[PDB]
RNA sequence: CUUUAAUGUUUGAUGUUCUAACGUUGACCCGUAAUCCGGGUUGCGGACAGUGUCUGGUGGGUAGUUUGACUGGGGCGGUC
RNA sequence: GUUUAUUAAAAACACAGCACUGUGCAAACACGAAAGUGGACGUAUACGGUGUGACGCCUGCCCGGUGCCGGGAGGUUAAU
RNA sequence: AGGACCGAACCGACUAAUGUCGAAAAAUUAGCGGAUGACUUGUGGCUGGGGGUGAAAGGCCAAUCAAACCGGGAGAUAGCU
């Protein structure tokens, strides 16, 4: 299928390039999200009028307001106390529920799903590192030290 | 010697009563042939 | 029933035929499918039960037109 | 107990008695009670789906709490009670905060017994936690399926898992069929053995104890003619056919399982 | 041409990971005095399962049929 | 105890018990073009199928053939 | 306590005789089995024909069952009387 695409593809993205693609990948990822357009005939005219550098800038001030997002908040460290058991055996599991309403409180006001644990759910009690992805090139790394109770 | 037909008036209207056959489209077909025949009595009325 | 919201395929009976010829009454049934497409002039997603014909159709014309001939058709979706 | 009672007559001769003593002797507990109508194993299409299903006493249903969901609220033990629709006891239990629920009895209860749920709970039996806190090696019952399904696994009497092993966020448990499954280490779990251990030792003794416990007699598809069985026909007891079912799939040794999509939960099959 | 190797091409099998299709007879909220159904949030599986078209195997579970004539009755045997 | 209402009441059928086999729960299986329902508001000390038929002594040898279960060296093998 | 014992109602039908254009399209008379249970019964529901139901006889499904009844294809076909 050849689609003109907006947002940075990691692969194949070069901003409105005709390029086939999966009609799966377009029709279930692309298209919903924006990243794309459906063109055939009628909005390549359109494309290169309109979109060709208008929305360029558009789209990069977004990358720029992410990029400030994420340097809100220099420290990067999150201390949350949590009642765990006696020589570890944490109470329970947490994920991105408390740690992100906790951050939202005090620091950094993001999504619930920019959130992304590559270390699993915070089973064992101790310093761990959370990867946060504000941008598909644009990677942070904040280090969160759970505090037994 | 306890034959076939015991009769039951409640039973008896609730199998073959006017609204048992008004209530399923072969129901209503058997009234529209029995019209359609002329009969006097298109169902067993209590 | 098994008929397709966007091109209208239903269900068709045909025979199958062996290698002595002999015939028994089958019924070819449409590739049907149950999928969401988001619709950004209403902003939500639509589940429509479409055959993979009639979701090749949607991606060759736009999903907005397939719905307003869908409306104008008379049927809910 | 088991009692062996005396061959006064026949059909007591063989009679084999499970007597529990600390059984409550009195009606149960009302508001957590229900209507159990029969079916006699008939759909909603009023045809026998299951054979040999039919009559039996009236019995009443009680709402048996499998979820367990009463988080930090310490329980007390009123009472044990039998229970018609399952092999194994349930037990009264009433919360420190007012509120009566039945439960599984596992074989250690008693009346008075102090049960805990949630993950600050001990390790008593009795007490419900999450599989991820439950010590390895230790026997469960009553274990769940996914996270607040209620609990399917081991719920008849004197019956229970093992759990071997604990991998990621997936455990592994041993069902008392031999076969290993894999589960979410969120599921919960109670700790001990379900009770009643000694209900497989009765023999009901008679043709009528069958009967008035829900079973209908079983024929045999020899008996039959061969219009209603595949197999039956011929004068004195032929049969010269390989066993099946009565809608002709090969039985006595033929494997049924045909899932595809639960087989990444399967470690092992039965042996 | 026989004998071998750097980058790029078609690639297909296999393996790992992801989520956005799809499944959910998991939980929670709303329509709603509703164990149906739908929508929303989340969890778990996840391109698997499942379904359509085509195709191999199995298939008395079911169906339609066939199972010759002569003959010192017929059958058996023999013959055509 | 049940059975050929209306020529067969029995050694037939059932039976408690016994064994084999299938089934991990969206269970196997059954009725349904499907939804759904029974199994079961049960989940392996449970459920379905099959044979035998209380209880006591027991139940031997044979895997060639046909089923069923497992294997993959090699050969043959459809659609495409 | 008991699918315990004897025995009426009640349920069933082992034997004999009568009756076979009968009082009766399975009965009567004299005996006979069970009779607190796998019992029996009233009322009302559910299962529909290649289907139901069946402690299994090819039994029963309105006096009709190795495929009910009614209408239709239909004036089926009949090398036979």
């Amino acid at each position: 299928m050849q689609v003109i695409l907006l947002d940075k593809v990691a692969n194949l993205g070069s901003l409105g390039d005709q390029v086939n693609v999966k009609a799966g990948y377009a029709r279930n990822f692309l298209v919903p999200q924006g990243k794309a357009v459906p063109a055939t005939k009628k909005n390549i005219e359109f494309f290169e009028a309109r979109r060709a550098e208008l929305e360029a800038k558009l789209a990069e001030v977004l990358a720029a307001a992410n990029a400030r997002a994420e340097k809100i908040n220099a420290l990067e460290t999150v201390t949350i106390a949590s009642k765990a058991g006696d020589e570890g055996k944490l109470f329970g599991s947490i994920g991105t529920r408390d740690i992100a309403d906790a951050v939202t409180a005090a620091g950094v006001e993001v999504a619930k799903s920019e959130v992304r644990l590559p270390n699993g759910v915070l089973r064992t009690t101790g310093e761990h590192e959370v990867s946060f992805q504000v941008h598909s090139e644009v990677f942070a790394k904040v280090i969160v030290n759970v505090v037994a109770e | 010697m306890k034959r076939t037909f015991q009769p039951s008036v409640l039973k008896r209207n609730r199998s073959h009563g006017f609204r048992a056959r008004m209530a399923t489209k072969n129901g209503r077909q058997v009234l529209a042939r029995r019209r359609a025949k002329g009969r006097a009595r298109l169902t067993v009325s209590k | 029933s098994r008929v397709c919201q966007v091109t209208g395929k239903r269900p068709v009976t045909g025979n199958n035929r062996s290698h002595a010829l002999n015939a028994t009454k089958r019924r070819f049934l449409p590739n049907l499918h149950s999928h969401r497409f988001w619709v950004e002039s209403e902003k939500r997603f639509v589940t429509l039960r479409v055959s993979a014909k009639g979701m090749r159709v949607i991606d060759k014309k736009g999903i907005d037109t397939v719905l307003a001939e869908l409306r104008a058709r008379g049927e809910k979706y | 107990a088991v009692v062996k009672c005396k061959p006064t007559s026949p059909g007591r001769r063989h009679v084999v008695k499970v007597v529990n003593p600390e059984l409550h002797k009195g009606k149960p507990f009302a508001p957590l009670l229900e209507k159990n109508s029969k079916s006699g194993g008939r759909n909603n299409n009023g045809r026998i789906t299951t054979r040999h299903i039919g009559g039996g006493h009236k019995q009443a249903y009680r709402i048996v709490d499998f979820k367990r969901n009463k988080d930090g609220i310490p329980a007390v033990v009123e009472r044990l009670e039998y229970d018609p629709n399952r092999s194994a006891n349930i037990a009264l239990v009433l919360y420190k905060d007012g509120e009566r629920r039945y439960i599984l009895a596992p074989k250690g209860l008693k009346a008075g017994d102090q049960i805990q749920s949630g993950v600050d709970a001990a390790i008593k039996p009795g007490n419900t936690l999450p599989m991820r806190n439950i010590p390895v090696g230790s026997t469960v019952h009553n274990v769940e399926m996914k996270p607040g399904k209620g609990g399917q696994l081991a719920r008849s009497a004197g019956t229970y898992v093992q759990i071997v092993a604990r991998d990621g966020a997936y455990v592994t448990l041993r069902l008392r069929s031999g076969e290993m499954r894999k589960v979410e280490a969120d599921c919960r779990a109670t700790l001990g053995e379900v009770g009643n251990a000694e209900h497989m030792l009765r023999v009901l003794g008679k043709a009528g104890a069958a009967r008035w416990r829900g079973v209908r007699p079983t024929v045999r598809g020899t008996a039959m003619n061969p219009v209603d069985h595949p197999h039956g026909g011929g004068e004195g007891r032929n049969f010269g056919k390989h066993p099946v079912t009565p809608w002709g799939v090969q039985t006595k040794g033929k494997k049924t399982r045909s899932n595809k999509r639960t087989d990444k939960f399967i470690v092992r099959r039965r042996s």
